[PDB]
C-alpha cells in the first residue's frame, strides 16, 4: 500500500502567541483603517491638485508632517506593524513592540476590534491522504485544483480511498472520463462525470479499472470567521510583499506559496482551532501592510 | 498546546530541584565527568568478565596450532606467533563472535514471525496510532520471543555474554610497544622482532569499541511504518545487511596502517557563563560516514562527511549531507568519549531533535543526545523516540537520502589503497620481512579472514552437548571451506555434525579430537547464494554433537585470499527472493542413531519428529 | 528615573503598585553580561580604561529565559534605572504591575527555589552602594513573605552582618509599618553638593551621574508634576492622600 | 477512434423559467445595490464611532430597527433573495415567492433592472470534443487552463482533432514542446510554441509525433452580456456561498466548481441564448447574497 | 461473597478551595442575580418595543454598552464567571482571578452572599454496598432510579444486604413482585410491593426466593442547604453546558451526568460536609453560568 | 454480526414545508408571547379581585 498527501499540509511551523489580545487587536485594525486612507489621499491630491489630502492621511498615520528630501517610511506605526508581522508567522520569533506603544497607537481611530464579525471563503482543497493497493500509482499535484493522477497496473480493479479530512465544507470532483465514487460501505452508482461531497460523511472509495489514467480534479470551500473589513485580494498581496521583503525569514518556518494554503495548512494541525485565531490577524496584518508599502515604496 | 513534543520545563524554562519532572530529566553523561568515569569502569569491568586477559595468553598456543593444521596455502597462513596478527585474532574473533549471535538471534525471530503471520499482520495493519516501542512489545509478544522486552533495561538483564562490546584498552595492556633491531638480520634478532607491536597498533586500539545492535532494537524502525508481515520481515533484514557491511569495515581499519581518528566533544573552557555552545564529532569506527553536531544556543545543525579520500591537513572529508553551518575550528576543552551507536542512529536522533529544537529546553537536547551516544539509551520522551525511529527506517529504506551503498564501496577501494601506500613506504624503509611483520596483508576484512568462532553450548539430548553455529549468510564469493575442533576429556570419542538446509540434512561422524576436521565445502556465487544438494541456500545451520566436551571452535577459511564483495542487500532484494529457516529447530539424538541415518536424508523419509530415525 | 527619585518606602511601594512589568523588561539587545572590557575615557587618559560590565549597570544587557532572569531584572530596574533582554514572557505576566509579582501568587509565576545568595552574587551585591543594598533587601523581603520563606530570609540576614544593619524594617503585610519608616532610599535627587559636566571613570558611575544630571532637567521639565502648585489639577484617584494604603494590606 | 470531452460541458440541467420578468429582475437589482450599501455602512461606522450608518442601512434592507438581543437576517428581504436563487438553479426548484411580495420589495430603491447594460470575460475553456486515432491516449484536465495530454504508440504520426465551439471568441494553445497546428483541409505549418485561434473557424489538427508525450495548456475568453454593476470577483464568492449553505440541493442537477463553469456549460446547450440570460440574473443575485451575508452572518 | 456498588459514588475527586470566602460568595451571588436581569430583559424589550432594558442590564453585566456589529460577551464578569468556575470543579485547575477583581465585581448590587437560607431535595440514591451470597447474582443501574436485579440459582433462600450509607434522609423501594426486608437481626414482616426506609436505621436483608427474579427499584431523597435563589433546573441545564463548553476537562478528575449525582458523591467521601459547601457554590455559579451563555452566546 | 439500534432513531417522516417564512415565523412569536400573558392574567386576576 500507498499514501499521498498534499506538499502544503506537511508540518506546519507553530504561530506565534503574542499581540492576541484585544488592545493588540484594535491596533491592527486601526492600522488597516489608517494604512487605507493613505491609498485614497493619492487619487483625491489628483481632484484637489493640492497634496492638503495626502498631508492629513500621513500626518494621522506617522504622527510627523511629511517633508521633502525624507524618505517617507510611515513613522512609528509601520516599525510597529512590521514587528508584528514578524512575530504572527512564527513562535521563536522575538515580540520586540512594547504594548504601551500598541495602545498608544491603537488610539490614534476609533474601530469594531472584533475578528469574528464576517466569514470568507478559502479553495485550498486539503488531501490528507490517499491509499492506494500495491498495483497502482497515485500522484498529487496543486492547492487551488488538485489533480489526482491514478494508473491501474494490476489483473484487477482496484479500490482507492480518499480523505479530504473533516474541517472542509463542501469538495467537487471531477474526472477526464466518468468513474464510480461511493462511501466505505455504499453501493457503488452508475459512472458519472462530477461527484459533490461533504468531507465529513467520510473516507470514500473510487474504483480504477484497468487501462487508461484516471485523472480527477479537486475543489473545495472552507469558511472561516474573518473581520468584515478583509479582503483577499489584498491579503494575497501583503503575504507576497511582506516574502519578498524577509519578514518571514527565520529559522525552522515552512514556507507556502499563498495565504489561502498557509491558514489552511494551520486549520489541518493539532490546535488548529486557536491557531486559526493567530492567522486572521495576520492577514488583516498582512492587508494594511500591503496598502502602506505601495503607498510609501522603500 | 500546538507543540507535539513537551518539555519537561515549562515554557518558563525553570523546573525546581527536588521535584519528579527534574527527577527524570536526562543527563549530560559526556560532559559530566563524575558520569563519563562511571561509564568506563562498568564498561571495562563487563569486557573482563567475559574475555580474561590471562586466558587469552594461555590459549594462544592452542589456537597457533589449530591455524597451523589447516593447511593453508602460502601467502595465505596465519601465523599467531607474531604479536601483530594474535592481536588482530584476538579483535576480530571477539568481533564476529557478537556479529554472529546477532546474526542467530535475527533468525529466530524472523521464524517466529513467519509461524503467526496471521496474527503479526492483524497488529501491523488495525493498530497504527500506537508508538513503535508500543507496537514492539504486542509483537513481541504475539510471538513466542525468549526476550520480550525494548527497554534498556531488560535488553542489558538478557543480553548474555559473548555480545558485550569489545574493549580496546584492555585488548592493548600489556604487550610490548618498542623493538629495535639496528641492522641484525638475524634468526634471533627476527624471533625478538615478532614479539612486538608497533605505536600505530596500540593508538588503533586505544580508539576501538565495537557496536552490536540487538535484533529488539531493530523491531522499532523496522515495523514503525510496516503494514504486512513481509514488509516487517524485509526490513529487518536490510537493516541487519548494512550493520554487518559497516561492522566489516570496522574491522578493516586496524589492518591497514594508520591511526584512526577519535571521537570528542568541544565544550568552553569556562563553566558557567551566559554564552552555552557545543560541538560533538562522532568518528563512528563501524561505518563509512560521520557526524559533525552543533548546539548553540536552541538552535541545532548537522553537517555528515565521508571517513575517506581526506587529506592529512584536514581530518574531516568531504560533507555529503549538510543540515547548517557548523564550525568545527571552535577553541575550548576537548574530551573524547566512544560512541556507542551507529552512525545511522546517530543520524536519526539528530533529525529529530533539530525538529523539536525551541520544543525542548537546552539540557533536555544535550541530555538526550549524550545518553543515546554514549549509552545507547533511547530518549523518555515518547513522542521524541517515535519520531527517531520514522528517521531510522528512511535512513535504511530504499528513500534514503545518503547513498549507502556508493559510500560503503568507496570506504573499501580507499582502505585497500592505504594499506598498498602503508606497505610500500614501511619495505623501502626497512625491508621486507620487517613489513610483513607490522602490516599482514592475509587479514583484510572481518567476513574475509580466517577467523575462529568459539561456540557455547546449553542444550544437552541423552547426554551430549549441542553447539550451533550458522553458516552464512555470505558478504564474498568464491569458495569456502569449513572445520570444525573438538575438546574432550575422554580419550576415545565420537561426535556428529549436522548441516540442515530446506529439504533434509546431512548427518556426518567423526573421531579426530583435537586436530580440526574439514566438515563442509561450499561454492557461493556473486549473489551471495549457494547450491546446497540442488537446492539455492542463503544460508544453512551447523550443530555439533559431542559428549563430555570441554571446547568447539569452528574456523571459516576462503581458498583464496581478499575475497571479492557482494553487492550489500536492499529491501527490495530481500522480498524478491524468500527463503525458509523453520527446518533449523529441530534437532537430533546422536545416542538413538544407527549405521543407516547417517547420510544426507530429505524429510519425507522421516517420521513427524524422530529426525534421528530414517524409516517413515 | 522616576524609580531612582523615590526616597521613601511609601512612594517606591506605591510606584511599583502603579508600574508594570514591561517597564522593568528591556526589549533592546544590550551586551552579555560578565566581560572586561576596554572603554574609552579621554577626559582623563589617553589609554582604553579597562572595566567589567555588570547587570547593574544603567544599560541593557542580556538576560536568561528563566525565572531567575525575571526576578534579576526586577531588582536591576529598581536599583540601576534599567533592565534585561527577556523576550517572549507573555501579555498575562506583562501586564501585571511590579508589587504584583513580587508579592501575590495569583499571577501564576512560581518563585520559592530562588536562592537569595546566589541572586545577591549575580548583581554583584559588593559593588553596590547603601541605598541600592536596601532596595534590593526590599525585593527580597517581598518575595520571601509571597513564599512563607520569612524564616530563610533572615538567616541570609545572619550570614551577612553588612546587610543586617541596614536592613528595612516593615511587615509586608502591614501598612501601618511602610508608613512609620523613614529609611532614605533615593539614588538621584537634587544635590546639595557641585554637581559638574563631567565624565566618570567606572561604567556603574559614568551611568549613575547621567541619571542624577537627567533627574535635574527632569525635575525642571514641564513633564514634572509639582505638589505645591498644582495640587486641584491632579485627578483625585492618583492624587496624594494621607490615609494612602496599597490593596490588602 | 476515441472521444474526449470536458467534464463540466456534459449535460448542463435546465435553469428555471420564473422570476425573469421585468419586475423581478429589479428586485434583484434592488438587492443588489442595498447589499452593497450595507457593506460599505461598517467602514462608515468606525470613522463615527457609531452604529448610525449601520442601522440606516440595515433599516433600508431590512424594513425593521434592529434591537440588540434579536439576530440580524436581513428580514423578508433575505428570504426573498434566498428562494429566488434556488429557483433559478433548477427548474424542479419551487417558486415559493409570490409576485406581490417582489413588487413591493423592488420599490424600496430606484435602479433599473436591465441586464445588457455591459459585459463580461469569461474563462472557461470549452474543449468540446477531441477525436483521437486508436494508437493514441487523450487526457483533458481543468477548466480555466485545460491541459490535452497526448501520447501516441503507432509508428506513424497521428492526426489529432480539437473542437473549441462556436461561443468562445478566441482560443489560445500553448505546448510544452513546438508542434504542428492546422485547420481542416489547410496546409500545415511549421513548429511552434503558440497559435492563436479563432472558434468558428473549424476543427483544428494537430500532428502528434511518435515520442515523448505532448501537453497543449489552453486558455479562452467568451463575452457574455451582464449588468455594469457585475463584479465577477463577488460573485465567485457568492457562488460557493450557495453551494456551501445547500441552496443549490435539488435532484437530479448537475454541480460545478466556479460561476464560469456554471454559465459557460448552459450557453453550449440547445438553448443557449435562452439559458445565458436566466444564468446572469442568478449572478447578481449571488452577488447581493455575498455581500448580504458577509454583512448578517447567520 | 460478592460486593456491589453505585457506579456514581466511586472515587470523588477533590474540589477546588479557592473563591469561597464571603467575598467571593457575594461575587457569585450577584453574577446570578445580574444574569437573570439579562434574560428577563429580553421579555421587557417586548413588551414595549424600546431596548432600554436590555441596554441597562448588559450596561451593568458587562461594563461597556452594547454595539450592533460587536459580538456580545459579557465582558469581564464573563470571564471571572468561565474561571471561578474552573476552579472549584478540581483542586489542579489554577486560580487566576485577582481577588481585587472579584471584590470590585461584588460591589455591583447588593445581595446577601449567604449560601444556607434555605434547603432543596436531591434524587440521586446512594446505593454504597450490596452484599450477596455465593450462587446469587446482583446488578445495580441507574443514578435517579436504580434497578437492582437479583437471581438466586441457589438450593435455598438466600439472605442479601443493602446499605444505603447516613446521609441520605429516606429511601423507598418498590419491587416487581411482593417481597421481604427488615433490619439486621429482625424478625422478618409479610411480602410487599413498596418500603419506606431511613438509611440511618441499619443495614437491610431481604429474602431473595428461588425462582423468577426480583428487581428492586430504589428512589432516595436528601436534603442539602442552597440559597434561596436556588432553582435546580437552571443548575442542571448550567452543568450540561459547562461540560460542552469544556470548563470540566481537568486531568484525573472524575465526570458525572447530572449535577444531581455530583453532590451527592463529594458528600458520601470522607470530609464530605467541606465538599457540599464548595459544589453549592458551584451550582450557583453553574446558574448564572447558564442565564448568561442562552442570553450571549459564545 | 448483529446490529442493535435505538428504537427512537429509526424511520423519522419527513417535517412539513409550509409557514416557515419570516412572517409564518413571527406569527408563532406572536402566539407564545399573547398566550404568556394569558396565563399570568389569572394571577392577576386573583390580586385585584375582578
Amino acid at each position: 500500500a500507498n499514501r499521498a498527501t498534499s506538499a502544503f499540509l506537511d508540518n506546519p511551523h507553530p504561530v506565534g502567541v503574542n499581540y492576541v489580545d484585544e488592545g493588540s487587536r484594535q491596533f491592527v485594525a486601526v492600522a488597516e483603517l489608517l494604512a487605507s486612507k493613505l491609498i485614497d489621499s493619492s487619487r483625491e491630491s489628483d481632484e484637489s491638485n493640492s497634496d492638503v489630502p495626502f498631508v492629513q492621511a500621513y500626518s494621522k498615520f506617522a504622527d510627523d508632517n511629511p517633508r521633502h528630501l525624507r524618505v517617507k517610511t510611515g513613522g512609528k506605526m509601520a516599525n510597529a506593524l512590521t514587528n508584528v508581522i514578524r512575530s504572527y508567522y512564527s513562535i521563536n520569533a522575538p515580540a520586540i513592540v512594547p504594548q504601551v506603544e500598541i495602545d498608544r497607537l491603537a488610539s490614534k481611530a476609533t474601530v469594531s476590534g472584533d475578528m469574528y464579525n464576517s466569514y470568507a471563503i478559502f479553495n485550498s482543497v486539503p488531501i490528507v491522504e490517499v491509499l492506494s493497493p500495491a498495483r497502482t500509482t497515485v500522484s498529487i499535484v496543486g492547492s487551488d485544483r488538485a489533480d489526482v493522477t491514478m494508473l491501474n497496473t494490476g489483473a484487477g480493479a482496484a479500490n482507492i480511498t480518499f480523505n479530504f479530512g473533516q474541517i472542509a465544507e463542501t469538495v467537487i470532483l471531477k474526472g477526464s472520463v466518468p468513474f464510480q465514487l461511493a462511501r466505505l460501505n455504499q453501493p457503488m452508482p452508475a459512472a458519472r462525470f462530477t461527484y459533490k461531497l461533504r468531507p465529513l460523511d467520510g473516507p470514500f472509495i473510487v474504483v480504477l479499472p484497468v487501462g487508461n489514467p484516471l485523472v480527477i480534479s479537486a475543489t473545495a470551500a472552507t469558511r472561516i470567521q474573518v473581520p468584515l473589513a478583509f479582503n483577499k485580494a489584498l491579503v494575497e498581496s501583503g503575504f507576497q510583499t511582506a516574502m519578498n521583503d524577509g519578514l518571514f525569514d527565520i529559522q525552522n518556518v515552512n514556507y507556502y506559496s499563498s495565504f489561502d494554503e498557509f491558514i489552511i495548512s494551520q486549520y489541518h494541525a493539532q490546535d488548529g482551532i486557536n491557531r486559526v485565531s493567530t492567522c486572521v490577524i495576520l492577514g488583516l496584518a498582512l492587508q494594511a501592510y500591503d496598502q502602506m508599502r505601495r503607498a510609501l515604496p522603500v | 498546546s500546538q507543540n507535539s513534543i513537551i518539555s519537561l520545563t515549562g515554557n518558563d524554562r525553570t523546573v525546581a530541584d527536588g521535584t519528579f519532572n527534574s527527577m527524570i530529566m536526562p543527563r549530560a553523561v559526556i560532559a559530566n565527568e563524575r558520569e563519563h568515569f562511571m561509564k568506563t569502569r562498568i564498561d571495562k569491568i563487563e569486557h573482563d568478565l567475559n574475555r580474561s586477559a590471562k586466558q587469552e595468553m594461555m590459549d594462544r598456543q592452542s589456537l597457533a596450532e589449530d591455524y597451523n593444521a589447516l593447511n593453508l596455502a602460502v601467502g595465505q597462513e596465519i601465523k599467531l606467533d607474531i604479536a601483530t596478527q594474535h592481536q588482530l585474532n584476538r579483535l576480530g574473533s571477539a568481533m564476529y563472535k557478537a556479529d554472529h549471535e546477532r546474526e542467530t538471534e535475527l533468525t529466530d525471530l524472523i521464524n517466529r514471525i513467519r509461524e503467526n503471520e496471521v496474527t503479526v499482520n492483524g497488529i501491523l495493519e488495525n493498530q497504527k496510532a500506537i508508538t513503535a516501542a508500543e507496537r514492539a512489545d504486542l509483537l513481541l509478544e504475539v510471538v513466542a520471543s525468549t526476550a520480550k522486552s525494548v527497554s534498556a533495561a531488560g535488553r542489558a538483564a538478557a543480553d548474555g555474554s559473548g555480545v558485550v562490546p569489545v574493549f580496546g584498552p584492555s585488548v592493548a595492556n600489556g604487550i610490548k610497544v618498542g623493538i629495535d633491531i639496528a641492522d641484525s638480520v638475524a634468526e634471533a634478532a627476527i624471533a625478538v622482532k615478532e614479539s612486538g607491536i608497533i605505536t600505530q597498533l596500540n593508538d588503533v586500539y586505544h580508539a576501538f569499541q565495537s557496536v552490536h545492535v540487538a535484533p529488539n532494537d531493530v523491531i522499532k524502525p523496522a515495523a514503525v511504518v510496516a503494514g504486512t508481515s513481509t514488509e516487517l520481515i524485509g526490513n529487518l533484514q536490510a537493516i541487519y545487511s548494512r550493520l554487518r557491511s559497516h561492522s566489516d569495515i570496522g574491522f578493516k581499519k586496524a589492518t591497514v596502517g594508520d591511526v584512526i581518528p577519535n571521537s570528542y566533544m568541544i565544550k568552553p573552557v569556562n563553566s558557567t557563563e551566559y554564552a552555552s555552545w557545543q560541538l560533538y564529532v562522532i568518528h563512528p569506527v563501524q561505518g563509512s560516514l560521520g557526524l559533525v553536531v552543533q548546539l548553540m544556543g536552541d538552535a541545532l545543525t548537522y553537517n555528515v562527511f565521508a571517513q575517506y579520500g581526506n587529506t592529512s591537513a584536514s581530518e574531516f572529508g568531504k560533507t555529503v549531507l549538510t543540515g547548517g553551518a557548523t564550525n568545527t575550528a571552535l577553541e575550548g576543552t576537548k574530551v573524547k568519549f566512544q560512541t556507542k551507536v551507529t552512525a545511522q542512529q546517530a543520524l536519526a536522533l539528530t533529525m529529530a531533535l533539530k525538529d523539536a529544537a525551541s520544543m525542548l529546553s537546552q539540557g533536555e537536547l544535550i541530555g538526550y543526545f549524550e545518553q543515546y551516544i554514549n549509552l545507547a539509551l533511547e530518549p523518555d520522551n515518547l513522542s521524541l523516540q517515535d519520531n527517531m525511529h520514522k528517521y531510522h527506517h528512511l535512513l535504511t529504506s530504499q528513500n534514503s537520502p545518503i547513498d549507502w551503498n556508493y559510500h560503503d564501496e568507496e570506504m573499501h577501494k580507499w582502505l585497500d589503497s592505504r594499506k598498498t601506500t602503508n606497505y610500500d613506504a614501511m619495505q623501502k624503509k626497512d625491508g621486507t620481512v620487517i613489513a610483513d611483520i607490522h602490516i599482514p596483508k592475509v587479514f583484510n576484512d572481518l567476513r574475509n579472514t580466517t577467523l575462529h568462532c568459539k561456540l557455547e553450548g546449553k542444550q544437552t539430548i541423552a547426554g551430549y552437548t549441542v553447539y550451533e553455529y550458522l553458516i552464512g549468510p555470505w558478504a564474498h564469493y568464491g569458495d569456502i571451506d569449513y572445520s570444525v575442533v573438538v575438546d574432550t576429556l575422554n580419550e576415545e570419542t565420537k561426535w556428529y555434525c549436522e548441516v540442515i538446509g530446506i529439504d533434509g540434512h546431512l548427518l556426518i561422524e567423526k573421531s579426530v579430537q583435537h586436530k580440526p576436521e574439514k566438515i563442509l565445502e561450499l561454492t557461493v556465487n556473486d549473489s551471495g547464494v549457494t547450491s546446497f544438494n540442488g537446492r539455492n541456500h542463503d544460508r544453512l545451520k551447523l550443530k555439533v554433537y559431542v559428549k563430555d566436551s570441554l571446547s568447539v571452535k569452528v574456523f571459516r577459511n576462503w581458498i583464496g585470499i581478499n575475497a571479492p564483495r557482494v553487492k550489500t542487500k536492499m529491501f527490495n532484494d530481500h522480498i524478491g527472493v524468500k527463503y525458509d529457516y523453520s527446518h533449523f529447530d529441530k534437532n537430533i539424538s546422536p545416542a538413538h542413531l544407527t549405521l543407516t541415518d547417517l547420510g544426507w536424508h530429505t524429510w519425507d523419509q522421516y517420521n513427524a519428529g524422530n529426525w534421528t530415525n530414517i524409516k517413515p | 528615573m522616576d524609580v531612582l527619585s523615590k526616597g521613601s518606602l511609601k512612594e517606591l511601594l506605591a510606584h511599583l503598585e502603579k508600574t508594570p512589568l514591561e517597564e522593568a523588561i528591556s526589549y533592546r539587545i544590550g551586551t552579555v553580561p560578565y566581560q572586561n572590557v576596554l572603554i574609552s575615557r579621554n577626559e582623563y587618559y589617553n589609554q582604553l580604561y579597562p572595566d567589567t560590565t555588570s547587570l547593574i549597570d544603567g544599560v541593557s544587557r542580556e538576560g536568561q529565559r528563566n525565572v531567575n532572569g525575571l526576578i534579576m531584572s526586577i531588582i536591576s530596574y529598581v536599583v540601576s534605572g534599567s533592565g534585561h533582554y527577556i523576550p517572549n514572557i507573555g501579555f498575562m505576566l506583562l501586564r501585571r504591575s511590579i508589587l504584583d509579582i513580587l508579592t501575590k501568587h495569583d499571577t501564576g509565576l512560581v518563585t520559592n527555589n530562588l536562592n537569595y545568595g546566589i541572586i545577591a552574587r549575580n548583581l554583584t551585591v559588593s559593588k553596590m552602594n547603601c541605598e541600592q543594598r536596601k532596595r534590593m533587601l526590599i525585593c527580597f523581603k517581598l518575595l520571601a513573605y509571597k513564599d512563607g520563606n520569612q524564616n530563610d530570609y533572615e538567616i541570609y540576614l545572619n550570614q551577612n552582618i553588612p546587610l543586617k544593619q541596614i536592613a528595612p524594617n516593615f511587615i509586608p503585610g502591614d501598612m501601618r509599618t511602610v508608613i512609620h519608616n523613614q529609611d532614605q532610599l533615593a539614588i538621584v535627587g537634587i544635590p546639595a553638593y557641585r554637581l559638574t559636566q563631567s565624565t566618570e571613570l567606572s561604567i556603574r558611575d559614568d551611568n549613575a551621574k547621567s541619571y542624577k544630571l537627567g533627574y535635574v532637567d527632569w525635575y525642571n521639565s514641564n513633564s514634572f508634576l509639582r505638589e505645591r502648585s498644582e495640587f486641584n489639577l491632579i485627578r483625585l484617584k492618583d492624587r496624594d492622600t494621607k490615609y494612602g494604603k496599597l490593596n490588602g494590606w
